[PDB]
């Protein structure tokens, strides 16, 4: 019943849409790549 | 509830990945070489871990051995001899005025660069599998018995202890603002927990076997897994979903280890094929193929300003690539 | 002087033979973590008897990837625990990183095997001995040798033996098959086979 | 997220959230009062076909790769079968430890049979 | 050297 | 007449063909030995180091001995001068003493890793100093004949030899002689033939068959050893009894047939490796392709 309790805690956060996350994915590789030796 | 859970996961998934890095320049081929190469151990090297000087690195061998190596010289600072042969981690402080190991013995053994030992956390029932340094006087580890734990390395005693997991918990990895972590487990899943409250955050199941290493973005907004069945992952914390899966149609072992560049851009991936692999994060496409072991690739770090990859395999043989 | 004090422990580490115990509850194989180091003619055998962890062992049996044998306990009297033994056996046999390391089995309680004789597997009865305990001893050691012989033979060979409760001659054997098992090595390092 | 889900004579297993034609398939039954104890196994491609020898001729296993589910035909039962069944996957892919395990994750949740 | 018919073999 | 020792054309055909084939098999095979050994990278191991030494002494000595040799016993004509003269008595001579003392090294080898499996094995650098005394003692042992090596010009001949010391009873070269018969004939093969003997006892009493054909192989070593370095040292040893044989051409037919007999041991430690190992015989398909 832990495990209920766990989800119901892990399910009430804030889901932002995955178009943003890989934008600012993508904007934080392009910010720094000239600084990356490899 | 898991269905509404994954319902509001499939409702904020708009695009994928790809798509965003579709129109996009690729890195292309990656041609690296051998620059150093380290042979002072006798057995299989299991872990290593670069300093945050970027020059001195530690690694830790199943022949009882614990070597910090120069890898600008190739010349040996300080070599320790363990009490227990195995150890499955080793973590150099970012001070640089300890380093710490275990393994089968079920001890976390601290031991100070003023070498003496200097502190044996026993508190865990399984054998341990990682540990980093937080601070010179806390220290997050993992063992096999399902559980993680915050400890002081003063009082020797557990600040936190971290009970989500359903499978032995194989690799963690720090967030850079050290508020948050992850571990990597053997349920086909990984955890975000928070330090200072000492509950869990999120969990994400993608994968389908046992999780082996883990490592975050260098934004600390994401993470990637690499597992058993020849597949990494790219998770992120906000879109609670798994971004980006790299995958082949002919590789058909477990994957080792991975680690993260300076930029984020390469996603190198440590395997059982005797080799490892450059894959860009973006573009999810393999970019480079690095083989100079002759056995299975063990632990793989990536200097902390970004000037070198340390590898280390089971042929007992440390590798620098530039 | 890191170098040098190094390699005169490279010399101990090509003194000694490290060991893999493995063993079920009911198997005396602390009578054949703890470590045990016996000398037998002047050579170093160094035992791990493993306890300290959970009954999950897929991820830590890859520490014994460098071991140079595993010797295998088995209760011979126990015909109710007997298929998992056999079981165990298969997958100590069968895996990936133990596809190269030798087994050596020891059939152990042969008192308690003879006792049970004088007073599970349908195929028992259409047996032949290669008079009851012999066939009883040559079944349970032909279970074995069938999965030993079915895969993985040129790599790594098995080694069985009858052993009672007050047997003391098992690290003559140990001493002896770690010397064949070493010699098939060196025969196909040397380029002569 | 993966997942088994067993029914039932003849016992299904159905398969979810990994691809099927590259896992050995096992059942494993549990009795009350006893602790796991492994019945039967089946490989990839259905060529390798194990069973224990107190089912010997009397089980038989079978996998549907197309409907992605592990079948176990039971029949001439005996008093002694009565048990918690289980199908159990070992998780190394074209490969296999700890399916008979206290605490296993690559499991499903089992169904009661009394015979 | 003593005599022109001798045959001074080599290793 | 004023020269002896013109053989007629066809001799020189059949002797000329007779010793091609052995020594253009003794240099294919050595080179292709340490081909596969020094290339793969993985055969790159620290038992194969006095097999690769003992493949270069046996190339070192077939090429430049043999050639040496019989351009020099063809017509007993030295086309070569005194600096030549003095380097063919001192360095290939010393590769002969050197790949004798690298198959006992071999030999030694077998026998450590057979009788005795449990205890390691010696060290890379323990084997370089062994290769180094091997070589070293060679090149001490060969050094008086190169030292004392001298050319001379007879009526439409050149010659070369060596010029011992004037004694009234020859003591100087006789002791020579004797100790370097003794030092590279009689020591080594009671080694090999010791060793040889404890190893096939061993092994002799499925994977039967390969222990066997191992026994056969070292019983096949040791007799051709015995057989082919026989008469070289009963001819260096004759003219200290029998000085007054060279004057005939039965002694440049004797000369030529223990050489041939001596150099043609070059070409069956390749076959050897190429009949019992599969890897060596993976590597001789590759290097030919």
């Amino acid at each position: 019943r832990k495990l209920v309790e766990q989800l119901k805690m892990e399910a009430n956060i804030d889901r932002i849409k995955v178009s943003k996350a890989a934008a600012d994915l993508m904007a934080y590789c392009e910010a720094h790549a000239k600084e990356d030796p490899l | 509830l898991k269905n509404q859970i994954r319902d509001a996961r499939k409702a904020c998934a708009d695009a994928t990945l790809s798509q965003i890095t579709n129109n996009i320049d690729p890195v292309g081929r990656i041609q690296m070489r051998t620059r150093r190469t380290l042979r002072g151990h006798l057995a299989k090297i299991y872990a290593m871990h670069w300093g945050t000087d970027s020059r001195l690195l530690v690694s830790a061998s199943q022949d009882g051995k614990l070597i910090i190596w120069d890898s600008y010289t190739t010349n040996k600072v300080h070599a320790i001899p363990l009490r227990s042969s195995w150890v499955m981690t080793c973590a150099y402080a970012p001070s640089g005025n300890y380093v710490a190991c275990g393994g089968l013995d079920n001890i976390c053994s601290i031991y100070n660069l003023k070498v003496r030992v200097s502190r044996e956390l026993a508190g865990h029932t399984g054998y341990l599998s990682c540990c980093r340094f937080l601070d010179d006087n806390q220290i997050v580890t993992s063992s096999g018995d399902t559980t993680c734990a915050l400890w002081d390395i003063e009082t020797g005693q557990q600040t936190t202890t971290f009970t989500g997991h359903t499978g032995d918990v194989m690799s963690l990895s720090l967030a850079p603002d050290t508020r948050l972590f992850v571990s990597g487990a053997c349920d086909a899943s990984a955890k975000l927990w928070d330090v200072r409250e000492g509950m869990c955050r999120q969990t994400f199941t993608g994968h389908e076997s046992d999780i082996n290493a883990i490592c975050f973005f260098p934004n600390g907004n994401a993470f990637a897994t690499g597992s058993d069945d020849a597949t990494c992952r790219l998770f992120d914390l906000r879109a609670d979903q798994e971004l980006m899966t790299y995958s082949h149609d002919n590789i058909i072992c477990g994957i080792t280890s991975v680690s993260f560049s300076k930029s984020g851009r390469l996603l190198l991936a440590g395997y059982d094929d005797f080799n490892c692999n450059v894959w860009d994060a973006l573009k999810a496409d393999r970019a480079g193929v690095l083989a100079g072991h002759d056995n299975r690739v063990s632990c793989l770090g990536v200097t902390d300003d970004g000037m070198a990859v340390a590898t280390g395999s089971w042929d007992s043989f440390l590798k620098i690539w530039n | 002087g890191i170098e040098k004090q190094l390699q005169k422990d490279k010399q101990v580490y090509r003194a000694t033979h490290r060991l893999l115990l493995l063993g079920a509850d009911n198997s005396g194989k602390s009578t054949i973590i703890f470590e045990t180091k016996f000398q037998v003619d002047k050579v170093n055998f160094h035992m791990f008897d493993v306890g300290g962890q959970r009954d999950e062992r897929r991820k830590w049996i890859q520490c014994f990837n460098d071991v140079t044998a595993i010797i295998f306990v088995v209760d011979s009297s126990d015909y109710n625990r007997l298929q998992e033994a056999l079981n165990d056996f298969k997958s100590i046999w069968n895996n990936r990183w133990l596809r190269t390391i030798s087994v050596i089995l020891f059939l152990n309680k042969q008192d308690l095997l003879a006792e049970k004789v004088l007073a599970y597997f349908p195929e028992f009865a259409r047996y032949t001995t290669p008079p009851r305990v012999t066939r009883a001893k040559y079944f349970i050691r032909d279970e074995f040798l069938r999965i030993s012989t079915a895969s993985g033979d040129g790599r790594h060979y098995c080694y069985p033996h009858f052993t009672c409760a007050v047997d003391t001659e098992n690290a003559r054997r140990i001493f002896n098959d770690c010397k064949d098992i070493i010699l098939q090595m060196n025969l196909r390092e040397y380029n002569l086979v | 997220q993966v997942q088994l889900q067993e029914s039932g004579l003849r016992l299904s297993c159905a398969a979810s959230g990994f691809t099927f034609s590259n896992y050995k398939m096992n059942w494993v039954r549990q009795a009350p009062g006893k602790g796991l104890e492994w019945v039967s196994d089946i490989s990839q491609s259905g060529a390798s076909i194990s069973y224990t020898g107190s089912v010997k001729g009397r089980f038989t296993i079978s996998r549907d790769n197309a409907k992605n589910t592990l079948y176990l035909q039971m029949n001439s039962l005996k008093p002694e079968d009565t048990a918690v069944y289980y199908c159990a996957r070992c998780p190394a892919p074209f490969t296999c430890f700890d399916v008979t395990s206290t605490t296993y994750a690559y499991r499903g949740q089992g169904t009661q049979v009394t015979v | 050297r003593p005599k022109p018919q001798q045959f001074f073999g080599l290793m | 007449e004023p020269n002896q020792f013109v053989q007629p054309a066809w001799q020189i055909v059949l002797w000329a063909a007779a010793y091609t084939v052995i020594v253009v098999t003794s240099v294919v095979g050595n080179v292709v030995v340490m081909w596969i050994i020094l290339a793969h990278k993985r055969m790159r191991t620290v038992t194969n180091y006095f097999l690769v030494n003992l493949a270069f002494a046996e190339a070192s000595m077939a090429a430049f001995n043999t050639v040496v040799n019989f351009t020099y016993a063809v017509h007993n004509e030295w086309y070569y001068g005194l600096f030549y003269c003095k380097f063919h008595n001192f360095f290939p001579i010393a590769a002969v003493f050197a790949s004798i003392y690298s198959m006992t090294a071999v030999a030694f080898d077998r026998y450590m890793a057979i009788i005795h499996p449990l205890q390691p094995r010696l060290s890379a650098t323990a084997t370089k100093v062994v290769i180094c005394v091997i070589w070293v003692l060679a090149l001490l042992l060969a050094f008086p004949q190169g030292y004392y090596s001298t050319t001379e010009t007879m009526p439409s001949r050149v010659v070369c030899m060596i010029e011992w010391p004037e004694h009234p009873n020859k003591i100087y070269e006789k002791v020579y002689h004797i100790c370097v018969t003794v030092l590279i004939y009689f020591l080594p093969l009671l080694v090999i033939g010791y060793a040889y003997t404890v190893v096939g006892i061993t092994l002799w009493a499925e994977q039967v068959s390969a222990k066997r054909k191992v026994v056969k192989m070292m019983i096949v070593v040791v007799c051709t050893f015995a057989i082919c370095w026989l008469p070289f040292h009963i001819f260096f040893l004759l003219p200290y009894i029998n000085p007054d044989l060279y004057l005939k051409k039965f002694i440049q037919q004797v000369y030529l047939a223990i050489m041939w007999l001596a150099m043609s041991s070059t070409m069956y430690n390749p076959i050897i490796y190429c009949c019992l190992n599969d890897r060596f015989r993976l590597g001789f398909k590759h290097a030919f392709r």
